């Protein structure tokens, strides 16, 4: 049984850690919701 | 009877070891948001208030509770956003990333290449205005072995 807790604000803030990379994937989303990679 | 103030929140159970954190979600005007694959649409507490589904689609993999779907803000396609990533046991933290793209036979679709545990599915992207443009918890494993997820949003009527 699930149960729910404030977490934070939904706020942009200014100066926060800038990383990940910006990927172009060609991708299939099937009938149970799961992205898979074409390739 | 329940907390129905907006902001990110974590979607808990007691049905495991102690208290484990499955997911996370978004309370906006009186709707609690998350990914279906967190809840399986099950029913929720929040103290001694009950949450019940409303909308979902295991294929969009998105749920709503106490009202229909809330958040239309789009990603614009060109400007770097922020995952508020809600982490099992951690504090909020908004990483900024420039989202990548998935490109489906249905069309193209925002994604963030940031890796965090499944428990954090369900936590929310922002544009700089701080409007939730999506759910991150919906994505795939790439040849690196790293974790990218779909900028996954819903539709408001
Ligand atoms: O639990 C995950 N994903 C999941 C589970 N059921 N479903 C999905 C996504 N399609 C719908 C059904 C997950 C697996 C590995 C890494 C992750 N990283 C960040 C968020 C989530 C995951």
């Amino acid at each position: 049984d699930m149960y729910i807790e404030r977490a934070g604000d939904i706020t942009w803030e200014k100066d926060a850690e800038v990383t990940g990379n910006s990927p172009r994937l060609d991708v299939a989303l099937d009938e149970s919701g799961d992205f898979s990679l074409v390739e | 009877k329940g907390e129905t103030t907006d902001g990110v929140y974590r979607v808990m159970t007691r049905r495991l070891l102690g208290s484990t954190q499955v997911g996370v979600g978004v309370m906006q005007e009186g709707v609690f948001h998350t990914m279906w694959h967190v809840t399986k649409g099950a029913a929720l507490r929040s103290g001694e208030g009950r949450l019940d589904p409303y909308w979902g689609d295991v294929k969009q993999d998105l749920v709503s509770y106490c009202g229909p779907w809330k958040l239309d803000a789009a990603w614009d396609g060109l400007s770097e956003v922020q995952l508020l990533a809600v982490p099992p046991g951690e504090r909020a933290k908004n990483i900024q990333t420039l989202p990548g793209i998935f490109k489906t036979k249905d069309g193209d679709i925002g994604a963030v290449a940031l890796d965090y545990p499944a428990g954090t599915s369900g936590s929310p992207i922002l544009d700089k205005c701080g409007r939730v443009i999506g759910l991150y918890g919906n994505g795939v494993v790439i040849k690196n072995g790293s974790y990218v997820s779909a900028i996954t949003q819903g539709k408001r009527e």
